[PDB]
């Protein structure tokens, strides 16, 4: 196999993509430039993990014993109480969306991130030497598109709640008066309170991206740049550490969302 | 890196998983949790009334 | 070649300064979190939430910087 | 657990074995667990929470003093 | 480069990783689930005796 | 060509300094807020208010800089 | 000719350093303000006054520097 | 190129460092001022007078560099 | 040729600034941790847990930078 | 010509570094002075005396730095 | 050739910063270890244990940078 | 030409850093001299003595640097 | 040729940063050591011991920096 | 020969950086000395002893740097 590691890593950093306009698969040297060229492998695992989440939770919703819970029921209701406690700590309104939104974000992002702990070459080995397709990298959250989709969704929700709960007459009031509160300063505030509101969601996405993307890259490097008999001594001290990341990077994504929504409406 | 039409292809899958989780996952579970909580607390209320 | 080398230095500066900022800010904040936890252990849960709130503000601009750095390093490349 | 005395100039107020206490020192609230480092402070008028070992909780009102 | 050897090393590392996992990370979760079960069982039984 | 090349370095330095400043200032302010909260848990809702007030000032100047950085990266290009 | 790019560079330098100074100074000052508020929670309107008094003074030179960096970037360059 | 852009750069350097110094020094001083004021809620004028004294000292030497920066902005260039 | 040393310098900048950030941040955090441990020596195992939590964020950006550093040092 | 247009950068560095040094050192010193004044108000003039006493030692070096910078700007360049 | 200039320059700037990080980072830690021991020295052997536990984390990145610097200086020559 | 440019830049740094180290180093020390004085003014002279012993060391390595700066400008041309 | 000049420059950078690190680290550590003795003189036997134990770790890396700076200056240059 | 001039930049940086640290490293240390003296003034000489011990460590690396800072500008030159 004629892989110089510098090119092996480059191959590892390529997605598998499809032409919305022409219904064709992307190439190792060839990409259809037009943006309408869906990243396909992450969509499959993404929707797959959302499916597995909803499945595992409905399969206990329709078995829930209010007596002594089964060992499996206990963990799902544990995570439910965890999320509920966080929500009712940070939020106080009557909106019924906040709690399930938070649970979806938490568990979905957690399972997405957890993918990276798998050995890096295995599924790329299968998806080429069985299915023949040219490329595969599996961590859904390790791509800007998905995290920005979530971030812009949360931004739309933020705008929805800020409009609904205090009206345009108050929304324009916050956007113009604070911080310096006099009309001569409204033109300046209109800048800051804007970019601020824009940074809230954008950073939210990038925070999740940058951690995971580089968190994947390390493993790639460890594979491409060390002999077999040594890789473990630098793979293991990283992998365990990454367990501490994938959790927090999920948890934060949950909490900040609540913190924004509760902060927007109230 | 490559800003891509996937930015939309994800958002769809997002708003779906939120709603089926909302209407058909969360109330079913929280109802059972609150049921067990209330029906454990009712025993404490019964003990208080027994003393009273 | 002639044009596409300096870009890596440009991104390196962004990521280095963002790393210093985020690291030192979150350290300064976590130090007071641990001091508070040490004065009143029972408040560890409550204070912890107030940490993740305020910490969410700390690393905003550093993460904007990191995102644009990765863009320059892989979108412009 | 550790031994706790609540003593006034006139008569003693508590002499049990305790597992932790909570007070409002002049510089803020403050919680004492076993093995706490030696410390000296004033405390503001208000309540203090004792938990006797076996977990029995009670509240003592103090008009101030030194802890 | 010997790609097969790189997969060799990946598999060695993953075996050591799963060792660390199933001997430090999982027992906490199982003990937490068991603690929850004990809690709910004792709550329901103590609430039962209140009725008598 | 340099009118094209060096602008990414120009944006990089702006974003790095904005990141450092915002992160460090917000970290200090949040640390003092956390320790004040640990000393006075009942004043949490009051102090938090002032926090978002005074932080609204701290975050002013950096968001100018970062903004112009983006303009230099993509508008003037 | 190349002349103009280093004006973007100069604006970047001046504005980033102005952001550093303004953010960190207001961070320290607001941290001390919150420390004061946490102790005497009824005196918040008095201190909030005095804070604002000094609040404008720290960021005088940063304001000047940001103004002149806007001058250099948009008026000159 | 070699003539004027370097003058703009020198002015940027002068004013950026002046901003750093003035902002951080007056932030420290004002933090101590607010601490003392919260400790003594009746001596606000007696202390703010001393604050204005020592701050008048502090701001001065940055203002030298700021005036010279304006000179290089509009009298050399 | 002229590319390699310039790329090595671009990598060295990232490595150095990441070291600065990680060291100073964890030093501050560990200082506060140790002054906490000397105060409530029986709650060391509790406070230490919190430390390992917050450390996971302090080392968030550095390990990004270090990662990309190695990339520039070996992948281009 | 560059032989003179470039020395303005030496002047700018030489005096901006002195600007930040003097400002921050005097800020620290004055902050300790103000805390002293706040704790024991019937002491103010004596602490003011000692403050000026050592403030002179603080500004000793920045003053020669600024003088040499001005000389290099006007007389030399 | 030209390479063996910068191949050393880089190795310096990486290992110099890696020093500033490792030294100061430990000092800030070591101080808090001493002030705790200087109050109740009976805990010296306990706290010293925790000290090393945390110090190993401090030298995580600095020693990585030192290793890369040694690789650049010796192996890359 | 350039032979007699660099030596002036070499002065700007040498006297610049030497200023900062001198300005901050004393700005710290004198601060404590004030604090210990404010707590016990009856002890001022003895402290005032010890200060000058310590101070004379601090200004040692900075002043020589400034000297080597003046030399490097005038006698080294 | 140019090699030795920038080799000296690299060693200079390396040793300046190493000196910064060692100085500030041992300074911050010794400050707390000088506080401990005052609180509990009579254990000085002991705090000085622990201070040396910590100083060794503080200086571990700056020593490598100086070692390699000398290695360059007097084996490579 | 260009070789003649670059050395002055290699020395001027070292004797600058070694000045910033060796000053501040002592400025911090002396601080904790004075506030130690002001508490237990009967022990001033004893503390002085330890100070002169600890200072001898702080100046370890700086006196090396300044040494070579001379060696470069006079012996290599």
């Amino acid at each position: 196999e004629n892989m110089t590691p510098q090119d092996y890593i480059g191959h590892h950093l390529n997605n598998l993509q499809l032409d919305l306009r022409t219904f064709s698969l992307v190439d190792p040297q060839n990409p259809p430039a037009t943006f309408w060229t869906i990243n396909i492998d992450s969509m499959f695992f993404s929707v797959v993990l959302g499916l597995l989440f909803l499945v595992l939770f409905r399969s206990v919703a329709k078995k829930a014993t209010s007596g002594v819970p089964g060992k499996f029921q206990t963990a799902i209701e544990l995570v439910i109480g965890f999320v509920n406690g966080s929500v009712k700590d940070m939020y106080h309104g009557k909106s019924k969306l906040i709690a399930p939104l938070a649970l979806t974000i938490f568990v979905w992002v957690f399972l997405m991130n957890l993918m990276d702990l798998l050995p890096i070459d295995l599924l790329p080995y299968i998806a080429e030497h069985v299915l023949g397709l040219p490329a595969l990298r599996v961590v859904p959250s390790a791509d800007v598109n998905v995290t920005l989709s979530m971030a812009l969704g949360v931004f739309i929700l933020i705008l929805f709640y800020s409009i609904k709960m205090k009206g345009i007459g108050g929304f324009t009031k916050e956007l113009t008066l604070q911080p310096f509160n006099h009309w001569a300063f409204i033109p300046v505030n209109l800048i800051l309170e804007g970019v601020s509101l824009l940074s809230k969601p954008v950073s939210l996405g990038l925070r999740l991206f940058g951690n995971m993307y580089a968190g994947e890259l390390i493993f790639i490097l460890i594979a491409g740049l060390l002999p077999w008999w040594s890789q473990w001594i630098l793979n293991v001290p990283w992998a365990i550490f990454h367990i501490l990341i994938i959790t927090l990077q999920a948890f934060i994504f949950m909490v900040l969302t609540i913190v924004y929504l509760s902060m927007a409406s109230e | 890196m490559n800003l891509n039409a996937t930015i939309l292809g994800q958002a769809i899958a997002f708003v779906l998983f939120v709603l089926f989780a909302m209407k058909y996952v969360w109330p079913p579970l929280m109802a059972a949790i609150e049921k067990r909580q209330k029906e454990i607390a009712d025993g404490l209320a019964s003990a208080e009334r027994a003393h009273k | 070649n002639l044009n596409m080398d300096l870009l890596y230095m440009a991104a390196a500066v962004m990521m280095g300064l963002a790393a210093i900022g985020a690291a030192i800010g979150i350290g300064i904040l976590g130090g007071k979190f641990l001091e508070g936890a040490a004065r009143q252990p029972d408040l560890i849960p409550l204070l912890r939430t107030q940490f993740f709130i305020v910490m969410g503000l700390v690393d905003a601009i550093p993460m904007i910087a990191v995102g644009l750095g990765l863009y320059v390093m892989f979108a412009v490349a | 657990t550790y031994h706790l005395d609540v003593v006034s100039a006139e008569q003693q107020m508590f002499s049990g074995l305790v597992e932790k206490i909570q007070v409002t020192g002049s510089e803020g609230e403050l919680g004492i667990y076993p093995g706490h480092a030696p410390l000296l402070t004033a405390i503001k008028p208000g309540m203090i929470r004792i938990v006797k070992q076996h977990g029995h909780e009670e509240f003592i009102y103090l008009s101030g003093g030194i802890l």
